[PDB]
RNA sequence: GUACUCUGGGGAUAACAGGCUGAUACCGCCCAAGAGUUCAUAUCGACGGCGGUGUUUGGCACCUCGAUGUCGGCUCAUCUCAUCCUGGGGCUGAAGCAGGUCCCAAGGGUAUGGCUGUUCGCCAUUUAAAGAGGUACGCGAGCUGGGUUUAGAACGUCGUGAGACAGUUCGGUCCCUAUCUACCGUGGGCGCUGGAAAUUUGAGAGGAUCUGCUCCUAGUACGAGAGGACCAGAGUGGACGAACCUCUGGUGUACCGGUUGUGACGCCAGUCGCAUCGCCGGGUAGCUAUGUUCGGAAGGGAUAACCGCUGAAAGCAUCUAAGCGGGAAGCCUACCUCAAGAUAAGAUUUCCCUAGGACUUUAUGUCCUCUAAAGAGCCGUUCGAGACUAGGACGUUGAUAGGUUGGAUGUGGAAGCAUAGUGAUAUGUGAAGCUGACCAAUACUAAUUGCUCGUGAGGCUUGACU
RNA sequence: UAAGUUCCGACCUGCACGAAUGGCAUAAUGAUGGCGGCGCUGUCUCCAGCAGAGGCUCAGUGAAAUCGAAAUCGCUGUGAA
RNA sequence: CAGGUCGAGUAGACCAAGGCGCUUGAGAGAACUCUGCUGAAGGAACUAGGCAAAAUGGUACCGUAACUUCGGGAGAAGGUA
RNA sequence: GAACCCACUGUCGUUGAAAAGCCAGGGGAUGACUUGUGGAUAGGGGUGAAAGGCUAAUCAAGCCUGGUGAUAGCUGGUUCU
RNA sequence: GUGAGGGGAGUGAAAUAGAUCCUGAAACCGCAUGCAUACAAGCAGUGGGAGCACCUUCGUGGUGUGACUGCGUACCUUUUG
C-alpha cells in the first residue's frame, strides 16, 4: 500500500539504497501502489560510483509491501518492510542481483528476471 | 434570527393543535376493587392477587 | 457454536479430521500446495506460530519467520485444502495467547524457550 | 446505532454505575424488598441474580468472589446461609419487578423489586 | 419471473478442491405455497402468490383465515407476489408447493433484501461528504454540510439536494450472485456473496433479470 | 495636517455588486490581391465590408450611504455549449499509422505536487482528457482570515513641520438559540359513495449512464521500405457507487491477565477504591474500511449530421415535391427505487354487521329502548426498527425480555493445599479459574384481571340482465 | 528540491545605502522575523470505533433580539431598473 | 497554622484531623457541537505557516563540535546502568 | 523550579459562569522584585522606562452643576370638516 | 393542609360596593352558540351571489354566516419617479 510520499527500500543492486515515491502510475486519480504495480520514484540515497546517482528520478516495481497481499484461499503474507527494483526507460529490470524474497504475483514476462534471480519466491 | 413579522393567533393555535393530553391506562382491580393503573401496583400495595406490605 | 445449526451443520462437513495439536510458540513446518501451469509441487514454510485463532471451519494460525534478513509473516487458514500438511518441530514456553512483542525482537532476543516434559 | 449492544449508562461514568450498582444489590439482600426507578430495577436483576446463584455453593474461593464482587461481610453471609439455601432448587427467577406509578419530585417512573419467597 | 421467498441464516465459507475459499450467504427456504393465481380476465396481469413460514391462529386474522382455507393451505409468516408468463404459469396450480429444486447449481440471481437501518445519519456517511480541516483555526465546523446554494439567484434550494436524514432500511436488490450449493433435504439454498439486510430478515431469490 | 478623531446630512454624489450602452473585448460571416512546384477557396489569406454575445477595459449615475459589509482558499453545487475526452460523420495536398479542417452531439467523465496571500503564471510528474463560461467576478446568519484597508514601530522617498506614499517591513478581536419561503427526513388529521385484513396495477418521479491496457484477427490489408489498420472477439485494470462482516484488520472505558504508588477490608494470604480505563499486553459481539461481493450487460423504437432507393416538376439530371430506407455515449424504452392526496383518490381475494317503539320537519328525518360485530388502539415484554414517532415480533392456547442449564469463544495455568528451594520463585492438583453483547434448550421472574374506539345491511336517477 | 516568486552565497547601471537621526561586524541572550533537517505524529490520503457533556423525550421553572398587517409557492416577463 | 507514606520539596499520587457531594431531576444512547482514548498502510503529501496534536522528559557514570568577550556554547550531540 | 507577579500560542465562550474569563501549554521568580497600611501630585493641569498611555467599567482635554430652551441655510414631525 | 381560595348564611339601598374594594374603556387572553372551512395560490377588501341557522309584521322582510365569481401590489415621508 504505498502511496506518494512512501519511502523504499531497494532489493537489488543497481546502486540505489532508499527512493521515494512521487507518483502511482495507470490511471487518473490512482491512490496506492501494490506488489506488482510500477512507480515513479527519486532516488534519495545511491551507492558512491553507481549508475544510478542521488537525484534521479526513474521507475520502480514495488516488489514487498507491510500491508500484504490476499490469497486465494483467504490468507494474507505480509513482510517488514517496503521495497521496490530499478527499472530502465522500457520498465525492464536494470539489476543482476535480487535481495530478499519476493511473491508470486511477479510472474509474468515483464518481470521473470526477477522471478529467476531472487534468493526466495513465496 | 428572528421573525420579520409577528405570527398570528390563528397561527399560532394551529401550531398548538397537536398539544392536546392523553388519558392513561386505568382498570379496576380484582382482588380489591379499586381503580388502578393497569400493570402497577395498587397505592396499598397490592397486586396480582399478592400484598406488599403487612 | 456461536451460529445458527444449519450454518454449523454446512461447516462440519468440510472440517479436517487429522489436524494435529499445536500452540502459540511453537515451531512448524506447513507444506502449501504450488500450482504453476499443471505443475503440481510442496513448498515448506518454517517458522514460529505468533497467533492462532480457534474458531471452527474459520480456524487460522499465524507463522512467522526471517527469509534472507527479511521478515515475513503468513496467516494460514487451517482447513483450507491448500494446506496439505502441518509438522510441530518443537515445542515452546511462553506466557501468552498472542507473541506480536516478538516482531521487535531480532536474533538473540527473539529466542523462544522449549517446553520441557 | 447500539445494535445487539447490553447495558446501560444511566448518566454516569462506568465506575461510578458499577458502584451504584453494588450499593443496590447490597441494600436489596439486606430488606428483601426496596423502592427505586425503574430502568435501574431492571438492570439490578443481571447484577444481583447472578451472585444469588454463585452462593448457592460454598467454598472459600466462591466467599472470595462473593466479597470481591459486593465488598460487605454481612452480605456475603446473608448470602451464604440464608438466601443461596432457600434458592438452592429455583432456576433462575430470584427477583421481583413491579411497577410502582410515578415519584413526586421528578415525575421519574419507580418500581419496587422484592425476593421472590420473602415472607 | 417465477422466484423464492427465503430468509437469511448467516455468512461462512465454502472451500474448494482447489484450495479456493468462497464466501457465501445461506437462505432458508421453507417451501413455499400457492394461495392465489392471478390471470388477466379476473385480475389483468399474471401473477402468483404464495405464502411461507407459520402464524398462530390467535395472529391470523379472519380475513386471512377465510383467504388461506380457500387455498386449502397453512398460514405463513408472509404473502407475496412473482410476476409471471404463460408459460411459467404451466404446472403450477392453487395449492401446490415450490422449493428449492426450481434453482440449478451455477444459475445466475437476484437477491432482493431489506437492508440494515443506521438511523438518523449526516452528510458524511450518507453522501460521501468531505470533512474540513480540523485545525487551522476551524471552530465549529468539521463534519457539517457547507454551503447549500448560489445567492439572490435563484434565492432558494433546488429539489435533491443531498442533506442529513434516514440512512438505510430500504428495499435493496443485488443483481448477479452465483448460485453454490441446492441443499433439497435441508432446504437451503448456497449463494456466492453477500445479500442485503439482518440475520433472519426475509429475502427474495429470483432469476436474473440481466440475461 | 488628522490613520487619534467627532457631529449634522446625501444614493441630490464616488469605491462593490445590479441596471442602460457596447466604444473596447471575445466569437462568426461577406469579397478576395496573394501563399500553397501548377491550383484563391486541402490549409492559410492582404486591402476593405456586415453582424452576434454580454466574460474584459470602459461610458452613464437609475437602485441601495436611519449599512446590499470581503481578494483568495475550503465545503457544496446548478446551468450553457462557442466540445477537452469518449460517440457519429463530410472534405483533404486522406496509401497505412497519424494529422489538418468543418458538421452533429451536453449522457457521463474531466490531475497531484514545488514556489508565491495570490486568482494567474512558471516548473516536476501523471491522465482518455486535465474545456470555455453564467450563477451578487455562485457559495463568509456554512468555515478560514494569508493579501488589502484603523490604532504600534521601522526603512527608502517627499515635506521646515504636524504628517504622507506609481512603496516596503514586523504585529494586529470575524456576533446572531431560524419566525416565513426553500430544501432534507419523519409523523398527526381528514378524504377516497357501509366497515375491515391483506395482496396489488402503474399515470408518473428520482437514481444510474465514465474509461485504460494486453492478447487475437494479423505482422494480414496498405506500403519501395520504415511502419501498420478498419470491422470483429477474449482477458485484465483505474475512478465512482451500493450492499455486507465469511475472510484480513481497527475499535471494542460492563471480558481476561501482568504491574507501580497509596489507602482500606483486624493481621498473613486474598482482594477492592483512587491515580487519563493509573499504566501495560490481549480480546467476544456490534459498528466499521484499508476487507469481501456486486453494478454501469444485452436488446427494442423515433431521430441528428451524413449516406441513400425509386422519382417528376425540368423528355436529362436530381435523397423529395408523392412514396420507401440506413444512421450516434444523445431522446423514448430497457435496469434499480419510490409511486392511487393519480380528489381521475384505481384492481383482486377474503371477513363482519339483517332489532323493536314514538312522533312530525314524511326525510340516508328527530327522540327512546335494545344491541357493540369483523377489526383498530390503549397497556405490557421488546427489536439486527428508532430523536419522539412510525415499523416488526410476542402477551400464559407463551420462548417476547431477563435469569438458569449446556455449548462456544477469549484470556490464559484461579483460590486453597502439597512438594523443591535460605529466599525471590518454580512445579502438581488442572489448560485450571473467570468469562458483556453469541448459539441452543428451559415458564424460574415479568408480559394479570382489563378498558376505549369502531355498529345494526349501506341515498337517488337511468341502463343492461333477472 | 523531481520541481524553490521564499532562503543561503556571490555579482554592482545603489529608481531611492553610508559613518553618533551613527557605518560594518560581533560571543551570549530573545514566548523576535525568514529558511532547512532528524524524530514524531489523525495535519493530511480518509476517516472508523469507543468514553463523558449537550442535543432528543418526560416532570417543574421560564428568557431574548425582532415585529405595518398577512389566507407568507416555482418559473418567465414587467416594474423606482 | 499546616500531619502520614514515598519525595530535594510548601511539586505530585493516595490518605489523617477536619470538611464537603457545589439548590432542577428522570430517561434515551440519532445527525451535529464540545472535551478525551485508541487506530491498518503511508508519514507534512495538510496549511499562509508543522496551527494543533504527537514526541522528549529522572538519577549516577561516560562522552561532547564550530565559535568565543575565555565566563560560555553545554543538560551540546550521543551512550551505559 | 512551587507560592507570588505576569500575559506569548491555541481551542472554548461572544443574549458568557465573566461588560476581558476558563482550560492546556508559556515568561520572571534576591531584584530596575512583589505586596499591605497611611499619605503627595487635579484638568490645557497631574503623572508617564513614552502606547497619546493612565487620571473611579468614561480621555487628542475627567466628572457635576450652571451660561442654557447654545446655534443648526440640516433631517424628522406637525392633530376636525 | 387549622394554607390560599371559594360556596352558603348574615349586614347593607347596593356585595359583579368584600378589603389594591366608586365607575371599570382598549390592547391582550378564555368558554358557549350559529354559519363557513381539509383540490386550493398573493394587501385579505369591494361589486355581485347560492345555500344554511334564528327571528318574523310571512315578504319584493330582519339578524348572523358567506360556497362560487369580475376587479384589486398597505399607510406616511421624501422624490423626476
Ligand atoms: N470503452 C469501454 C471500455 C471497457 C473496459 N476496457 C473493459 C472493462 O474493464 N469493463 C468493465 C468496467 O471496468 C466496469 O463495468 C462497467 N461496465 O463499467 C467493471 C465493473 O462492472 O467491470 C469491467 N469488466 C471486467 N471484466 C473483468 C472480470 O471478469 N475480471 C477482472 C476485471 O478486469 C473485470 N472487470
Ligand atoms: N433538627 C433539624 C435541623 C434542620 C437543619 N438546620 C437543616 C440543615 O441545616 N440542612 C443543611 C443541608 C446540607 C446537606 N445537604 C445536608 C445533607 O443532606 N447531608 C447528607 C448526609 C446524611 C447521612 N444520613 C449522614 C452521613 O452520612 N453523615 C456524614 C458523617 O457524619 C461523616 O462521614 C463519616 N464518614 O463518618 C461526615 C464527615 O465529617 O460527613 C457526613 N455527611 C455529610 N454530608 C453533608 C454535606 O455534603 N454537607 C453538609 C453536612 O450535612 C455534610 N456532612
Amino acid at each position: 500500500m504505498i502511496q506518494t510520499e512512501t519511502m523504499l527500500d531497494v532489493a537489488d543492486n543497481s546502486g540505489a539504497r532508499r527512493v521515494q515515491c512521487i507518483k502511482v502510475l495507470g490511471g487518473s486519480h490512482r491512490r496506492y501502489a501494490s506488489v506488482g504495480d510500477i512507480i515513479k520514484v527519486t532516488v534519495k540515497e545511491a551507492i558512491p560510483r553507481a549508475r544510478v546517482k542521488k537525484g534521479d528520478v526513474m521507475n520502480a516495481v514495488v516488489v514487498r509491501t507491510k500491508f500484504g497481499i490476499r490469497r486465494p484461499d483467504g490468507s494474507v503474507i505480509r513482510f517488514d518492510d517496503n521495497a521496490a527494483v530499478i527499472l530502465n526507460n522500457n520498465k525492464a529490470p536494470i539489476a543482476t542481483r535480487i535481495f530478499g524474497p519476493v511473491t508470486r504475483e511477479l510472474r509474468t514476462e515483464q518481470f521473470m528476471k526477477i522471478i529467476s534471480l531472487a534468493p526466495e519466491v513465496l | 434570527a428572528v421573525q420579520q413579522n409577528r405570527k398570528s393567533r390563528s397561527r399560532r393555535d394551529m401550531r398548538r393543535s397537536h398539544d392536546a393530553l392523553t388519558e392513561n391506562a386505568l382498570t379496576v382491580d380484582q382482588a380489591t376493587g379499586e381503580t388502578h393503573r393497569r400493570h402497577h401496583v395498587t397505592k396499598d400495595g397490592f397486586y396480582r392477587g399478592r400484598q406488599l406490605f403487612a | 457454536s456461536g451460529k445458527h445449526p444449519l450454518v454449523q451443520a454446512i461447516e462440519n462437513s468440510q472440517l479436517k479430521t487429522d489436524l494435529p495439536e499445536f500452540a502459540p510458540g511453537d515451531t512448524v513446518v506447513v507444506q502449501v500446495k504450488v500450482k504453476e501451469g499443471d505443475r503440481e509441487r510442496l513448498q515448506a514454510f518454517e517458522g514460529v506460530v505468533i497467533a492462532k485463532k480457534n474458531r471452527g471451519l474459520n480456524s487460522a494460525f499465524t507463522v512467522r519467520k526471517i527469509s534472507s534478513g527479511v521478515g515475513v509473516e503468513r496467516v494460514f487458514q487451517t482447513h483450507s485444502p491448500v494446506v496439505a500438511k502441518i509438522e510441530v518441530k518443537r515445542r515452546g514456553d511462553v506466557r501468552r495467547a498472542k507473541l506480536y512483542y516478538l516482531r521487535d525482537l531480532s536474533g538473540k532476543a527473539a529466542r523462544i524457550r522449549e517446553k520441557l516434559p | 446505532m447500539r445494535h445487539r449492544n447490553s447495558g446501560v449508562k444511566l448518566g454516569r461514568t462506568s465506575s461510578h454505575r458499577k458502584a451504584m450498582f453494588e450499593n443496590l444489590a447490597n441494600s436489596l439482600f439486606e430488606h428483601e424488598l426496596i423502592k427505586t426507578t425503574l430502568p435501574k430495577a431492571k438492570e439490578l436483576r443481571r447484577v444481583a441474580e447472578p451472585l444469588i446463584t454463585l452462593a448457592k455453593n460454598d467454598t472459600v474461593a466462591n466467599r472470595r468472589l462473593a466479597f470481591a464482587r459486593t465488598r460487605n461481610a454481612a452480605t456475603v453471609g446473608k448470602l451464604f446461609t440464608v438466601l443461596g439455601p432457600r434458592y438452592k432448587e429455583r432456576n433462575g427467577g430470584y427477583l421481583r419487578v413491579l411497577k410502582a406509578g410515578f415519584r413526586a419530585g421528578d415525575a421519574a417512573p419507580m418500581a419496587y423489586v422484592e425476593l421472590v419467597d420473602r415472607e | 419471473a417465477i422466484g423464492l421467498v427465503g430468509r437469511k441464516c448467516g455468512m461462512t465459507r465454502i472451500f474448494t478442491d482447489a484450495g479456493v475459499s468462497v464466501p457465501v450467504t445461506v437462505i432458508e427456504v421453507d417451501p413455499n405455497r400457492i394461495t392465489q393465481i392471478k390471470t388477466l380476465e379476473t385480475d389483468g396481469y399474471q401473477a402468483v402468490q404464495v405464502t411461507t413460514g407459520e402464524r398462530r391462529e390467535s395472529r391470523v386474522t379472519n380475513a386471512q383465515k377465510g383467504h388461506f382455507a380457500k387455498a386449502g393451505v397453512a398460514a405463513g409468516r408472509l404473502v407475496k407476489e412473482f410476476r409471471v408468463t404463460e408459460a411459467e404459469l404451466e404446472g403450477r396450480e392453487v395449492g401446490g408447493t415450490i422449493g428449492v429444486d426450481l434453482f440449478t447449481v451455477g444459475q445466475i440471481v437476484d437477491v432482493t433484501g431489506q437492508s440494515k437501518g443506521k438511523g438518523f445519519q449526516g452528510g458524511v456517511k450518507r453522501w460521501n461528504f468531505r470533512t474540513q480541516d480540523a485545525t487551522h483555526g476551524n471552530s465549529v465546523s468539521h463534519r457539517v454540510l457547507g454551503s447549500t446554494g448560489q445567492n439572490q439567484t435563484p434565492g432558494r434550494v433546488f429539489k435533491g439536494k443531498k442533506m442529513a436524514g434516514h440512512l438505510g432500511d430500504e428495499r435493496v436488490t443485488v443483481q448477479g450472485l452465483e448460485i453454490v450449493s441446492v441443499d433439497t433435504e435441508r432446504s437451503v439454498l448456497v449463494v456466492k456473496g453477500a445479500i442485503p439486510g439482518a440475520t433472519g430478515g426475509d429475502v427474495i431469490v429470483r432469476p436474473t433479470i440481466k440475461a
